[PDB]
C-alpha cells in the first residue's frame, strides 16, 4: 500500500512538525542514527534547493 | 538539580547517549500511538487555520538562498 | 492518568497538541547540538558493518527497445 501521486508539498521550507513527521517517514522502523543524519542532510539539500522568488505575470492564449 | 556533568558533544563523541537513543523512540512511539498515514496527511497537508500567512509574513532572504 | 475525551486521531485532527510540538522542539535541538558530518564519521566508526552491499552495488542499467 502506497499513497496515490498527488503533486502539492515540496522538498524544502525545514520546519519543526516537518522534521518530526519526515523523520519517522525515513525512519522506517527505529534508527536513531538514521534519522539524526539523513533529517540534517534532508535540511541542507532542503536549502539549497529553490531559488528565489519573483513576480511574474504573463497574459496570453485562452 | 546538582552535580557537573560533561557536555553534550564530548559524552557523545565517546558513545552515544543513552537520553537520546531513548528520547528518539519516545516520540516515534508517540506520533505512532495513532494512524500513520492519516496524520501524516494532516500534518505534512495540514489546512493551515486562521493564520493569513503569520499575519502577512512576506518573506524576502530569510532562508532560500545566499550561497554553496 | 489525566482524561481522553474524543478519539485520539479526532483529538488532534482539530489542531496539533502542544505537548507533540514541545517534544518535536527537543529533538531538533537534540540533533543540532553536536555536528553532523563529525558524528556521522563517529558513529560509523562503530563496528556495524559499514559494507552494506558495498555501497548497495545493484545492477541497473536501462533497458528499452522500440523500433524494429
Amino acid at each position: 500500500g502506497h499513497g496515490t501521486g498527488s503533486f502539492g508539498d515540496r522538498p524544502a521550507r525545514p520546519t519543526l512538525l516537518e522534521q518530526v513527521l519526515n523523520q519517522k517517514r525515513l525512519s522506517l522502523l527505529r534508527s536513531p542514527e538514521v534519522v539524526q543524519f539523513l533529517q540534517k542532510q534532508q535540511q541542507l539539500l532542503n536549502q539549497q534547493v529553490l531559488e528565489q522568488r519573483q513576480q511574474q505575470f504573463p497574459g496570453t492564449s485562452m | 538539580g546538582a552535580g557537573e556533568p560533561t557536555t553534550l558533544l564530548q559524552r557523545l563523541r565517546g558513545t552515544i547517549s543513552k537520553a537520546v537513543q531513548n528520547k528518539v523512540e519516545g516520540i516515534l512511539q508517540d506520533v505512532q500511538k495513532f494512524s500513520d498515514n492519516d496524520k501524516l496527511y494532516l500534518y505534512l497537508q495540514l489546512p493551515s487555520g486562521p493564520t493569513t500567512g503569520d499575519k502577512s509574513s512576506e518573506p524576502s532572504t530569510l532562508s532560500n538562498e545566499e550561497y554553496m
